[PDB]
């Protein structure tokens, strides 16, 4: 309360807020754990040069099929308006 | 009837403060307060995960 004056303070409800700490609650643990079983970290992020490699051959493969996934999506929504979609019938 | 070298002596800047000095001014304890967050309470459990490699 006291909101837009020189008596302005957090207010209750802000103040219970700052006060739930979740102190010794790890609800994403299950995720960092699923994800080390990829190994990644052991084959390529730890070495240098194969971390190098990852990020260019990901960038690589990542940049391809990024670019094939949105080509396809351009097509869905444009569908019957590109040149392709409607050939064209010569005049007689 | 002060010496005066003992006159001149009180008058050196360390023998003024202000009134109310000593009930006043902060003397913080930490950079910390009382319900804020700091590592005490943001540190995982010892259970977790290895967070490397993510
Ligand atoms: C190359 C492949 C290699 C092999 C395969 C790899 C496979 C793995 C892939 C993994 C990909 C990442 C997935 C997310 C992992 C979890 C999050 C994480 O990073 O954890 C670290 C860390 C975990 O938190 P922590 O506090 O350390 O946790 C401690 C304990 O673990 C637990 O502590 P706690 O339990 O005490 O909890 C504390 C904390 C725990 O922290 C969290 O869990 C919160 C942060 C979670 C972030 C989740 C990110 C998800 C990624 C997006 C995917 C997008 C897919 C889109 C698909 C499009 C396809 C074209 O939670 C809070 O603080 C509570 C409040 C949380 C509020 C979060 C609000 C999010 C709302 C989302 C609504 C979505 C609605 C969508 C509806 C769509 C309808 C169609 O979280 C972060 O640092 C992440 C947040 C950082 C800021 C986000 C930046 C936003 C700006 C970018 C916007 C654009 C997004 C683009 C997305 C790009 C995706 C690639
Ligand atoms: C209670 C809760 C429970 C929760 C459960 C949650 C489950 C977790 C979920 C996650 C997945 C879990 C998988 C479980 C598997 C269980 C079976 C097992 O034992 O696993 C074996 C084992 C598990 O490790 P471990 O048994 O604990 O052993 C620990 C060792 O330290 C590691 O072993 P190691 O390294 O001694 O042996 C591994 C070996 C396994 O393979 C072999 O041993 C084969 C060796 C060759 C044999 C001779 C073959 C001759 C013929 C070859 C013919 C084919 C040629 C062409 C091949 C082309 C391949 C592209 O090689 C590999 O796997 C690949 C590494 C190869 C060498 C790497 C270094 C070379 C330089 C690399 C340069 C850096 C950049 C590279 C590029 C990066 C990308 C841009 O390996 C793996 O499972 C790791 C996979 C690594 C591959 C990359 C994975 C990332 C991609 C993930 C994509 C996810 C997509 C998600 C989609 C979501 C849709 C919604």
């Amino acid at each position: 309360s006291g909101f837009g004056t020189s008596y302005a303070h957090d207010p209750k409800w802000i103040e219970d807020w700052m006060a739930r700490k979740r102190v010794g609650v790890d609800r994403m643990d299950w995720f960092f754990r699923a994800f080390n079983r990829l190994r990644l970290y052991e084959l390529f992020f730890k070495s240098t040069p194969r971390f190098y490699a990852f990020m260019v051959i990901g960038g690589l493969l990542g940049s391809y099929y990024w670019s094939r996934f949105w080509e396809q999506y351009w097509i869905r929504v444009n569908k019957g308006r590109l040149y392709k979609d409607v050939p064209y019938v010569y005049p007689p | 009837g002060e010496p005066a070298i003992q006159s001149i002596a009180r008058f050196n800047p360390d023998n003024f403060r202000p009134v109310g000095y000593a009930e006043n001014i902060p003397c913080p304890d930490t950079c910390v307060p009382e319900g804020h967050l700091d590592f005490r309470h943001t540190r995982l459990p010892t259970w977790h995960a290895d967070r490397r490699p993510f």
